[PDB]
């Protein structure tokens, strides 16, 4: 028998070579590989493959290499690779990714994916599956952030915050181990994972390690607590000692130095650079130079994310209302002017394509959008595509490299600047089993079914009340992993090995699981999956020009984007 | 008669800001090619290495200026400035490191600036 | 449909804006959250439209009047922000003043 | 430098003398004094004061004199005074009023609220802070109630009953043991905090007390029940050994006793005397003249306030309903004309004014309205303003004598009076950190921010989605404070001492914040801050006009208030 | 808009009376929640014109006649109650046997 | 009115294909979801209108045609799913392909 490929794509979904558009960008991923064996794919229903005796085995008890949960027929895409495979699932981790089922029968089984009596079946053909995002740039500002995150296939939560604070509202701060304290209380009650930052800033060590020992997973460097000399000096010796991982929004006023003091002062020390283009701030006009630098883990936060038209339109207003600046205030106007820049902005959409801007985050609730670090990231992909074209790696007319160093940005690289990716990140053999399933129709812009600690949390579904799930209304929704006591299970609390030695979650009764922070402090830019570019960027403190290599890097704006007016409501 | 809801009626007169402390006018140059803006509570000794003036004349001392306000300095802009007296226990720590102590140790706190490139010591 | 968060909350701001209208049809004065309401869903519709940020930034100063509100509601609102999706994917638009 | 007063009080808040109207009320109030030291405002932001080695301290280790919260520029209204202060915050408790920030370098700081690595900042500036006010007549019958309390800036519920039972619907009563058992759990997850009152009904002590053991916070005695003479005595006897207050809904009918009759059973004990007018409840004609007693702590229930064109067609028919009334009933009709009286409610607007009728509170759901306490606290306010004048003791055209004598019947006096006023009901340093900050346009109406225990509770806050969070829609919404093990840290669970020597709290797992009743049976009239007048009220029988020192009390309804149609979508 | 939980849920009644009201101009019965949903969102519109609570109790009871309705709802409805904003404040509307 | 959980769902469907027709009559092509919502709320209303099933199935794929969506909004849309209240109680459409 043979089966032709539409009919097989159809039916199991795409098999090698074949190629899927990604929403309605023009970026097209291609299989790499497939685990499977023709005539024996796995799949769950009447009459279909995985009932007992047939590819479900009827002997084998839980233990026995048998599944918690098999994925059949996944598209992975992920900093590892673009391939078909099986993923397979126990105690929460991803145990198994190959070929899944009963070697009873069954030829190419990988021996630990047996389905057996204990094994659900989520059918995962014609989508795409991806880690979880890992947003490293969060302010906890309001709660229902969280849902906004989850519908937008976000798992992790790295940042700070009290709720509507006003240290909080510009900060990713948590100050002090009363804070620190209850919101881990707090995080019992989020569902998704969370790690919580510190203030960074003191001039004594004390005060700083305090929160590092209460249960902080890391520290923030921020202006608007005096990101002076003495404070990025002392949370790099912090996190030095600690394990954790310091960000830094560098003194945009340059008051106290410029990028090279700032430089000085890190010292060769391993850091995380935010908002590294500077709208979100920064040295004016400068801080973007940061991202050339070997020891700086440099990220983006995305309403820059990509250049278009209404962008600077957009910021140079949020900017003076939030800073209660005004019109008629010539030294307001020249900061605004001074900080919100088309030529950075231009530039950084190249420096993402080029892999030398590592990593993307929101910025959630303070200048970034919860719900669009991955919806932004695709957008600049396909932006970058149409402007410069498939770059030179390509081949097979596909897009799987961009598509590859596009992913890396917001699954694994945060998860490896946060000193997290043993954890999260990446679709691997070992790790916890946050995955998010995604229509190709809407892949990047609504998940389907985001899987917490291997089972749903999250779901694009319908009316409770009718006979089956799918009439309308279809919209997101809490899933069972979010109720009761689950909540406890499914999802993980970062934070720093010295707060766990000492006790902390037994302290204030916490019950998620624990996840540690550590190997973040002997990484650098060499360390980031397919954004490890080190290179002199030049910024001209005139006419703000950017060049790398000597070469300008310019870009334009553009008037539309994909994955916009076609799926929203608003 | 026409009600602004939660409206003011501020009394008559103004509010000094400092009062009773010294004032000290000053001129500073932003010598480098990217502005400085400068907060009205850092210890003025303490900023930007590229802004000229002289040093000494910063120690103990800050802008005279409404609290949370800020001067700006764009480059090459020379200004002068009006500061006031650091109150309380006239302390200093962390910031650019100059300091950690009293503002009282002015050989100490113009060695270090001297030694780290601060610019106008004198 | 696949309604997120933001989707559905929104709705509800459409359905103040018609329910508002329909006060101000009748010959009502309007009230600080009526007229809120009406301008708010007026950006997003605007957006919709395919117009731009800063056509909303102006046009948003023009939708509604003093004589169109009650007594101190133009001084109650000293901006109006919102959120939505233009041709060009999420912007900010905020209106100053709307009502003078 | 100078800078004149506007521009003063724009950046910074209100200062000496100034003024501030209430909402859209005609009430000004003045600041009274400020604890600043002008040039040294504390205040938060990019190139702000509270910065690293400036505003704020960079030396001290939290236990070092170091804030958790600083609340900066706060004009706080207050039993004990109207003034400008910086409110300080740790462990969950006000520590300091005064002027926060650094002492290395700010002179007048208050010493114990350093502003340091531990701290965070909510800018008042512009704001009016109140304590949350504390709502004694609660009917605990539809969970959603509690967030109609928090988003007017209430922060206390205490009252009884089960849900949508009769009793409960009828009176604030949780009945027995076990019914308190199963309140007292699921007091667990309400955002607010909570004290349960027992059934005040009984011949025998025992069957009372034992409620009392099992965890109520007080008793009620309400007519439904039988309010008759043994059973008022009884709770009364049960109340003086066991250190609670017993609230009195009366008997209407008359059937056991005049009222008379029911001071005799009283016989000189300390009693709360709910909805003391009467429309809500009590002796026909005459029971507003409890409010003269030195025994008696008066607080009057919210649809009456205050006497408006509307209020005795909606009380009589809500009461016909309600109790199944029919129009063509003689004993019916004659029954609501005895208990709902235009002259009563009249005299009841001009009894608030004068400090006869202590305390507010809602009847929430019963036959008040749980979100409307201090709604309707201010325009009764308004009302006398504008019927009777500034009174007597006012000066500088300022209201503060009304504003602080009406501020104190929601707030202080009703602490007072339950035995809870060690740990709220005040802005005063060792009081619970619950706080409600309010923009002066709302001021009454809406709440900005509830503080409950030092971490905000509920805000009027926007779109979670936005890149900021005041993106239309702006609504009420639960904040952290409420969510997963943070709701148990930031409420109070109000017992009596015998339950807590008991060991209730670890009998039924309790995790929240326990706190005591004391000092309820040595107080009376006297001890109402700014209402503390005793008098002889007489009620003529047959007209049922109201006299105060042989003076008629009479009084006009209003065709319209403040705080009304202005504010509210329906 | 600053809404409180009150305003967001009373949104919810305009809507289904205007769901309502459309099933009628198309010449449906009206059934249960249908007629409840119309007579409440007239009381709580009726507040907002400034009506008094005496007027809305009198109108309520010519909003929707029996042959508006399908058989035995005008049995169903004992009474329709509402709260809202009068220039007096809130205020509870109770109108009896609305639909004779 | 004594709304269940579907019920008050549902009224967001109503809403939502309220905007779309608005969104629809002055011009603009509709976008996905506002597609999915006109022909939703078209089922529940003809539900309630007392159509059967199978009108339904016939009549959904012709309340949109391709020229009144974005491109593309055809081929997202396999079918439409709707459950609503007939005279002889729930019952469930399934509208395939309704916009060729
Ligand atoms: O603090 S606010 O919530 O009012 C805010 C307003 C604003 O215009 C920009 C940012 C903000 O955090
Ligand atoms: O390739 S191009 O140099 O033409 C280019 C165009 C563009 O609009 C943005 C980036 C670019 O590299
Ligand atoms: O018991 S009820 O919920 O039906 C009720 C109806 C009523 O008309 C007045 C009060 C009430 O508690
Ligand atoms: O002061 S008056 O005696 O004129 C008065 C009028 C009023 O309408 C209510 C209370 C009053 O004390
Ligand atoms: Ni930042
Ligand atoms: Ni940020
Ligand atoms: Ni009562
Ligand atoms: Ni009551
Ligand atoms: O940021
Ligand atoms: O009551």
């Amino acid at each position: 028998m043979k089966i032709n490929r539409q009919q097989y794509a159809e039916s199991y979904g795409p098999t090698v070579g074949d190629q899927v558009r990604l929403a309605d960008t023009d970026l097209w991923i291609e299989v790499e590989k497939d685990y499977t064996t023709y005539g024996d794919e796995a799949n769950f229903g009447g009459g279909k493959v995985l009932r007992e005796g047939m590819g479900e085995n009827g002997t084998y008890t839980r233990t026995e290499n048998v599944l918690d949960l098999l994925l059949t027929n996944a598209l992975i895409l992920d900093y590892t690779g673009i391939y078909k495979a099986d993923i397979g699932v126990k105690d929460g981790y991803i145990v198994g990714i190959g070929k899944g089922g009963n070697p009873d029968i069954m030829d190419g089984v990988t021996p630990n994916m047996i389905v057996g009596t204990a094994t659900e079946v989520i059918a995962a053909e014609g989508k795409i599956v991806t880690a979880g995002g890992i947003d490293t740039h969060v302010h906890f500002i309001n709660p229902d952030q969280v849902d906004v995150a989850l519908a937008n296939g976000i798992t992790t939560l790295f940042g700070g915050g009290t709720g509507p604070a006003e240290g909080s509202k510009a900060t990713t701060v948590t100050p002090g181990p009363w804070n620190i304290e209850k919101m881990l209380k707090s995080t019992e009650g989020l569902p998704i994972n969370v790690g919580i930052l510190g203030k960074g800033h003191g001039s004594s060590i004390a005060p700083i390690m305090e929160q590092i020992d209460a249960g902080a997973a890391g520290l923030k460097i921020h202006e608007d607590w005096g990101a002076t000399p003495a404070s990025i000096d002392r949370s790099l010796t912090v996190a030095d000692e600690a394990d954790v991982q310091v960000a830094i929004h560098s003194d945009t006023l340059n008051e106290a130095g410029f990028l090279e003091d700032t430089l000085r002062a890190i010292n060769g020390r391993v850091i995380h650079s935010f908002h590294v283009e500077g709208a979100g701030g920064g040295h004016a006009p400068d801080i973007m130079a940061m991202a050339g630098h070997p020891n700086v883990l440099p990220s983006s936060t995305n309403p820059t994310r990509p250049f278009t038209v209404n962008t600077i339109d957009e910021h140079l207003d949020m900017l003076m209302v939030c800073h209660h600046l005004k019109q008629n205030i010539p030294e307001d106007v020249a900061f605004a002017d001074s900080r919100i820049r088309p030529e950075t902005i231009a530039a950084e959409d190249i420096l993402h394509d080029l892999g030398i801007i590592s990593m993307m985050s929101t910025d959630a609730l303070a200048m970034g959008r919860a719900g669009e670090m991955v919806l932004r990231t695709w957008q600049t992909a396909d932006k970058m595509k149409k402007q410069r074209g498939p770059l030179a790696e390509e081949k097979n007319g596909s897009d799987n490299f961009r598509a590859k160093r596009y992913v890396s940005k917001y699954t694994i690289n945060p998860a490896i600047a946060q000193g997290i990716a043993h954890e999260v990140g990446s679709i691997e053999e070992g790790k916890f089993a946050d995955l998010v399933l995604w229509e190709p129709k809407f892949f990047g812009v609504k998940a389907d079914r985001v899987i917490k600690g291997g089972i749903i949390a999250y779901a694009q579904i319908g009316d409770p009340s009718a006979s089956i799930p799918t009439p309308q209304p279809v919209m997101g929704r809490r899933m069972y992993g979010t109720v009761g006591d689950l909540i406890h299970d499914t999802n993980i609390t970062f934070m720093s090995k010295s707060s766990i030695q000492q006790g902390v979650p037994a302290k204030l009764g916490l019950k998620r699981r624990i996840g540690t922070v550590k190997n973040c402090r002997n990484i650098g830019k060499k360390d980031m999956k397919w954004n490890d570019v080190t290179t002199d960027i030049d910024i001209n403190p005139e006419t703000y020009e950017v060049k790398v290599d000597g070469e300008v890097l310019t870009c334009e704006p553009v008037k539309e984007l994909p994955m916009a007016q076609r799926y929203f409501l608003f | 008669n026409y009600i602004v809801p939660g409206e003011y009626r501020v009394a008559e007169g103004e509010i000094e800001i400092n009062a009773g402390r010294e004032k000290t006018t000053i001129r500073v140059s932003n010598t480098g090619d990217r502005p400085i803006q400068v907060g009205s509570h850092i210890h003025f000794v303490e900023v930007n290495k590229e802004l000229l003036f002289d040093r000494a004349e910063g120690i103990g001392r800050r802008l005279n200026i409404p609290s949370g306000t800020a001067a700006r300095f764009e480059p090459g802009e020379e200004m002068e400035v009006e500061l006031t007296e650091l109150g309380g226990n006239r302390e200093v720590f962390g910031i650019s490191d100059l300091t950690n102590g009293s503002v009282d140790n002015k050989e100490l706190i113009l060695q270090r600036a001297k030694e780290l490139g601060y610019k106008g010591v004198e | 449909m696949h309604l997120n968060p933001a989707e559905k909350e929104k709705l509800q701001i459409f359905l103040a804006s018609e329910l508002a209208l329909k006060r101000k049809a009748r010959g009502l004065k309007l009230n600080y959250p009526e007229a809120v309401a009406i301008i708010t869903s007026f950006i997003m519709e605007g957006a919709r439209d395919g117009k731009t940020v800063a056509m909303l930034m102006e046009e948003g100063k023009h939708v509604l009047t003093r004589d169109d509100v009650m007594e101190g509601v133009p001084e109650m609102i000293d901006d109006i922000q919102a959120e939505a999706t233009f041709p060009d994917g999420t912007k900010l638009v905020t209106v100053h003043n709307p009502i003078s």
